[PDB]
RNA sequence: AGCACCGUAAAGA
């Protein structure tokens, strides 16, 4: 007799689917400033890539989905 | 004459080994292993295999005939571990694809370094082991490629195979071409000529070989005969060999007093308990036939029935949502539940692939095969029924051979589980002692080559320098095997020392065969400027050499009249068709003229072809030659490549579905083929044209992938 | 040109069956498949060897091609990567066969067996290869005391 | 073994 099924073919493909310092002068510190070259973090903008009354209806529901 | 010097050594019952070497190199024998082994396994290795793995250690080819269920693949991967373990490279010739993608599987679940090579994928070639079918090699041999400066061992399995009539040339070219400084293995069944064969080997690389027969076996077999009503089963022979015809004559007497069966005889077994089982019926409609019959049936669980259908799904999902509303799926899927299964080389390759992991697993148990699992698998069972001995081959409706008797109960017999096999042969006909012995206890039939000689071959050798045909026809086994068979009229004359045949037989004794044909084929290449004077190569010679799949000639001429250069896209597929496609149907089509005409000119140069031949006295017939060209696909191809439904295509024709996908695939190929022959002479509109056929064509299923990849 | 078949070479035209050719009179070496061949090497690149026949491009002879001293065969590892040139030295002369012909125009050729590979002292002739005929035993070894 | 072809005797309407 037998239930299961076997290794061998269950193996195939269609059936698968350092340390650490402590500085009492800088432990808790944190920088205060820190620069940036981003125009995004920056400013707000839309989604580059749209389109206007029909080119490529995935591009309007891009622009429906990354403009929120 | 072949000077050779053959001898024994003194060894243990369970085997026979014997070497073959050149006839004036003294012999001294193996020596042991150094160092550690290349491959340990669990058990202990029989005599017969630690004698192969001894064969191996010292770099000296062999030659191993023993029943198939006896480890004989053993010798295989020690000889693969042992090349990976010296950087060398390795081979391996299977010529199915389906047993090459069994052995690749299992070789990458071993070693993790593998590489198949076959018709249809290729992988991982850059392989310290490279398994695919010989005519890759040939073709390698040929074109001196890569591999052949780097690979030392070879290892070849089914060489018994060799024995057809189309294919025999292949194993023998390939080995004529191989060089003296290889290695390598045979891997056979029983064949009782191996000292020829290994005396060849030798004579034709100057090496020495080796020899292992044995008719050793784990599990030995009972066979026993079903006369029609008897509804008994008799004994003939035990497993001692003791063959008792008592009751074979007790059985013939109700055969003689006699003047839904199989299904009784299956009933019977499982009643015994002797499932497994396996049903050779040497036709497809039989099968299937039986199958419907037998459908009421069941020899499973429901849970098991679920596992089924979950193990079902999970592979035919990698198909679409159309090609499983398939009526072969549906009309099958059932009587897999049931525990029955049905194989033969007219079904779609994914139902095969599925019903063998079924079969390996236990989920089915009798199943209905013809002769597919007689040679190229190793799923053995309990038992297995001859339905009858009577088959077709070739053009007879011979009786059955022992050979392929004992190639199929080789079987039977699973080892551990099944302390013995149960064999059975069904009868309707009278049949005394003597056919019935010869049949049953009579031993294998021997090896015989075919070397039928071929255009590609003479072609592909005229390009060469260092090699012609002479040499090849001197070197082959038909010739070889012409030496031990001489001595008769030769004795005839030692006693005469009937001179007519003095002269001509010593003016005949090493010298070569076949040679009328040869002369005649390179008339033909001249006559129709595929060579010249001289014996050398023209422009049309290396436009068909890179054509194997078909009759290049007749190819290269349609090019060089200008045929495809005024047609479309799919009506050169169709007109291909017309080639690849080599099987009779019921009703001849009918057929439009703007695919129809092709076909004329077509058949006019096929006119001019065989004239060309009956001039030279090719023994060749005209008609044939003509009508060994079915056109019976076209309009199939031709709507496949429209794009359309596998399911409105498989009802236009009273044909089964396997044999479109290999008509489609052997199509392919030719297509990837004249691509590049069109490609040779400097066309392009022409490869452009082929290459988008080839775009066409393959679409959701005739080029699926192999489950065991 | 305008449905009009232009010649574009000075020579003799062939019309085989249906096909329509033209056979120069001086070109340099197109690559066949079969044919033998002479070459003088130009490099040698971390892969393979830079080969100079009288042809359009840079014949090349892969390192995987080169037959080995005697019949030695294993496989190529970067022992033999380094022995690539201490062995064919730059300027050095084989007698080869061509492999195959690539999309490029370019020859890769290889060494069929031990007939082939490097050769010795000797001497040589550059000549026009539209003057050879084409023919089978282009390896000769003459009565005079000598071999071409 | 099967599928097809041809003839042959018999029954009903
Ligand atoms: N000498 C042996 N003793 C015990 N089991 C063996 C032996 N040889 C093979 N087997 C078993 O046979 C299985 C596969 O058999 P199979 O591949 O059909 O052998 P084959 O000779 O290659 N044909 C292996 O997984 C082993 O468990």
């Amino acid at each position: 007799r037998k239930t299961r099924l076997s290794k061998n073919l269950l193996r195939m493909k269609f059936m698968q689917r350092h340390w650490y310092l402590d500085l009492p002068e800088l432990k808790e510190k944190e920088s205060f400033i820190i620069e940036e070259q981003s125009f995004l973090l920056c400013e707000d903008l839309l989604y580059g890539r749209m389109s206007f009354r029909g080119f490529n209806p995935e591009v309007e529901k891009l622009m429906l989905q990354m403009n929120a | 004459m072949p000077r050779v010097k053959v001898q024994s050594v003194e060894t243990v019952e369970g085997c026979t080994h014997e070497v073959a070497l050149p006839a004036e190199e003294d012999y001294l024998p193996l020596k042991p292993r150094v160092g550690k082994a290349a491959k340990e396994y669990p058990f202990i290795l029989d005599a017969f295999q630690r004698e192969a793995i001894q064969c191996v250690d010292n770099n000296q080819s062999v030659l191993v005939s023993a029943h198939t269920s006896a480890g004989k693949t053993v010798c295989a991967e020690y000889a693969i571990a042992l090349a990976l373990r010296e950087k060398q490279r390795v081979i391996f010739t299977s010529p199915i694809k389906a047993l090459s993608n069994q052995k690749y599987r299992e070789m990458y679940e071993e070693f993790q370094d593998v590489g198949l090579m076959t018709g249809d994928v290729t992988i991982n070639p850059t392989a310290s082991c490279l398994v695919m079918t010989t005519e890759i090699l040939r073709s390698m041999l040929y074109r001196g490629s890569e591999v052949m400066r780097e690979v030392a061992w070879v290892i070849f399995d089914e060489i018994h195979y060799m024995r057809d009539s189309e294919r025999g040339v292949v194993w023998e070219e390939t080995i004529i071409l191989l060089p003296d400084n290889v290695h390598y293995v045979f891997l056979s069944a029983t064949i009782p000529n191996a000292r020829q064969f290994a005396e060849w080997i030798c004579h034709l690389h100057k090496q020495p070989c080796h020899v292992i027969y044995t008719d050793y076996r784990p599990t030995p077999l009972q066979h026993y005969i079903f006369p029609a009503g008897g509804d008994g089963l008799h004994l003939v022979v035990d497993e001692n060999g003791d063959f008792r015809e008592d009751n074979f004559n007790t059985a013939m007497q109700v055969l003689r007093d006699a003047g839904s069966n199989v299904f009784k005889i299956v009933k019977m077994i499982m009643e015994r308990n002797f499932q497994p089982v396996i049903i050779f019926s040497f036709s497809k409609k039989d099968c299937e036939a039986y199958a419907l019959q037998m459908t009421k049936l069941d020899f499973n669980t429901d849970e098991e029935k679920k596992m089924v259908e979950e193990v079902f799904s999970n592979a035919i999902d990698c198909l679409s949502d159309e090609d499983k509303k398939l009526p072969q799926v549906e009309h099958v899927l059932p009587l897999l539940k049931r525990g029955i299964g049905i194989h033969h080389g007219g079904l779609l390759p994914i139902l095969k692939e599925t019903i063998e992991i079924l079969f390996s697993e236990g989920l089915i148990k009798a199943l209905f095969a013809t002769e597919t699992f007689a040679m190229g698998i190793n799923m053995p069972a309990r038992t297995v029924l001859f339905t009858n001995a009577r088959k077709f081959d070739g053009k007879d409706f011979r009786w059955i051979s022992s050979g392929e008797y004992i190639q199929m109960s080789g079987r039977a017999g699973r080892r551990g589980m099944d302390d013995r096999g149960i064999v059975i042969l069904m009868v309707d006909e009278k049949m005394s002692p003597t056919i019935g012995k010869q049949l049953l206890k009579g031993s294998a039939d021997p090896l015989n080559s075919a070397f039928h000689l071929t255009y590609n071959m003479v072609l592909n050798l005229l390009r060469v320098e260092e090699i012609n045909p002479e040499y090849m026809l001197e070197k082959s086994f038909y010739q070889f095997q012409h030496y031990r068979a001489i001595p008769g009229v030769v004795e005839k004359v030692k006693n005469s020392e009937d001179i007519k045949s003095a002269k001509r037989e010593l003016k005949k004794a090493r010298t070569v065969l076949q040679m009328d044909e040869l002369k005649c084929r390179k008339r033909v290449l001249r006559r129709l400027g595929f060579a010249t004077s001289s014996d050398v190569i023209e422009m049309k010679g290396r436009v068909a050499c890179e054509i194997s799949s078909a009759d290049e000639l007749l190819l290269t001429e349609m090019m060089f009249n200008g045929l495809f250069n005024d047609l479309s896209a799919e009506q050169a597929t169709a007109l291909l068709s017309c080639f690849v496609f080599q099987e009779n149907s019921s009703e001849m089509p009918k057929l439009t003229e703007q695919l129809a005409g092709p076909l004329r000119q077509m058949q006019e140069c096929a006119k001019r072809i065989a004239k060309v031949s009956a001039e030279a006295k090719l023994e060749i017939d005209e008609e044939t030659y003509l009508s060994s060209f079915k056109p019976h696909l076209m309009d199939v191809v031709y709507t496949w490549a429209t794009g359309a439904t596998f399911a409105h295509i498989c009802k236009m024709t009273d044909v089964f579905e396997g044999s479109i996908i290999r008509c489609m695939r052997r199509l392919e190929e030719l297509l990837r083929q004249m691509c590049q022959a069109a490609k040779a002479i400097g066309n392009t509109e022409l490869e452009n044209k082929f290459a988008e056929g080839i775009t066409k064509i393959k679409r959701d299923i005739v080029f699926a992938a192999s489950l065991y990849l | 040109g305008e449905e009009k078949l232009i010649a574009s070479v000075a020579g003799s035209v062939e019309r085989v069956n249906k096909l329509i050719c033209v056979k120069a009179l001086k070109t340099r070496y197109i690559g066949e498949v079969g044919d033998i061949v002479v070459g003088r090497i130009t490099e040698v690149q971390q892969k393979r060897w830079k080969v100079e026949t009288n042809s359009r491009l840079d014949s090349v002879l892969l390192l995987s091609s080169m037959n080995l001293p005697g019949g030695e065969l294993r496989r190529r590892s970067a022992e033999d990567e380094l022995a690539m040139r201490g062995f064919l030295q730059e300027g050095d002369l084989i007698s080869a066969e061509v492999q195959a012909v690539f999309s490029d125009g370019a020859v890769s050729l290889h060494t069929r067996s031990l007939k082939y590979g490097k050769l010795g002292q000797g001497v040589l002739v550059q000549v026009s290869p539209s003057l050879v005929k084409r023919q089978k035993t282009h390896f000769h070894d003459l009565p005079c005391g000598a071999s071409v």
